[PDB]
């Protein structure tokens, strides 16, 4: 695992942010409106979907 | 005979200088009564000189 | 740190990243009054003497 | 620098400048997407960490 | 490497990507991506068994050595208890 680690870096290809990751960026004000897309995923407190 | 395997053991493997001999160290002819039991990891001579170096730095001790 | 939103700029649409695109001091087009080198990018850059 | 690899692990201890700095690629990797010199944890950690 | 096509006249692309499927291809991405996919694949025997066997055999030759050494010891030297030899 650890020698392998700077040929990842060695392909110049960005990833996708995942949907948690996503979800940090909307403020507290309007994570409720319509252009919060990942509001489909938040169906429960206790679990990530 | 042994000559050939203990000269290549320091000369050749450890890559220890040539002032460097048994009389030198005793804990070096203590070792290679070791190092020459086994005919591997002779490609890789770093691990026998770093064995080499923390066996005499554990040798140096106070206590 | 000041400079731009790290929480939304995650992120590029274009050569330019977010970042850039929201703050001047952050994007390849505004240089300093004084250089001691050339930048490292000048894609949409040309330079007269 | 010469006996040293860094190691992004976790979403704490992956300093984009510090990985940047010990390895060529990684920095090639940085200066490709310069959005993701963040700190916030959204920089690409290995796929399989 | 080029492509012999039927029709010797070409369509200019219309609507969208997903109800006819097509090869679009900048050539600097092409070669990024081949060169990309190129670091990849490097990025992602017998004379070892030999070496094992010939150990294996030396360790068990050489045990044998040591315990023939060692019982040879055992009956020369402590024959001398009865004063066996003169």
């Amino acid at each position: 695992a650890a020698r392998r680690i700077p040929h990842f870096y060695r392909v110049r290809r960005e990833v996708p942010r995942t949907v948690n990751e996503m979800k940090q960026d909307f403020v507290v004000t309007d994570f409720y409106k319509v252009g919060n897309i990942t509001l489909y995923t938040e169906l429960h407190p206790f679990f990530d979907f | 005979k042994r000559d050939e395997k203990h000269r290549h053991v320091v000369n050749v493997v450890l890559e220890l200088p040539t002032e460097i001999s048994e009389a030198t160290h005793p804990v070096l002819a203590t070792m290679l009564s070791k190092y020459t039991r086994m005919s591997s990891l002779f490609n890789d001579k770093c691990a026998f000189k770093l064995d080499l170096l923390r066996m005499v730095a554990v040798s140096r001790t106070r206590r | 740190r000041i400079s731009a939103l790290p929480g939304l700029n995650n992120g590029q649409l274009a050569e330019e990243p977010l970042s850039a695109y929201v703050n001047a001091l952050h994007d390849h087009r505004l240089w300093p009054p004084f250089v001691t080198h050339l930048p490292r990018n000048m894609e949409g850059v040309q330079v007269v003497a | 620098i010469e006996y040293s690899l860094p190691v992004p692990f976790h979403r704490f201890y992956s300093n984009p400048t510090i990985c940047a700095a010990l390895s060529d690629d990684i920095k090639r990797y940085v200066t490709e997407f310069p959005h993701y010199h963040r700190h916030d944890g959204g920089f690409p950690l290995p796929t399989a960490f | 490497s080029l492509l012999h096509t039927f029709w010797r006249l070409p369509v200019a692309v219309f609507f969208e990507p997903h109800e006819e499927n097509v090869l679009r291809c900048p050539e600097r991405v092409l070669r990024r991506l081949l060169e990309d996919a190129a670091v990849t694949m490097r990025g992602g025997d017998r004379v070892r068994k030999r070496y094992l066997r010939q150990e294996l055999r030396d360790l068990g030759h050489r045990v044998q050595t040591y315990c023939e050494d060692l019982e040879g010891r055992v009956s020369e030297a402590e024959a001398l208890l009865n004063q066996q030899c003169e």
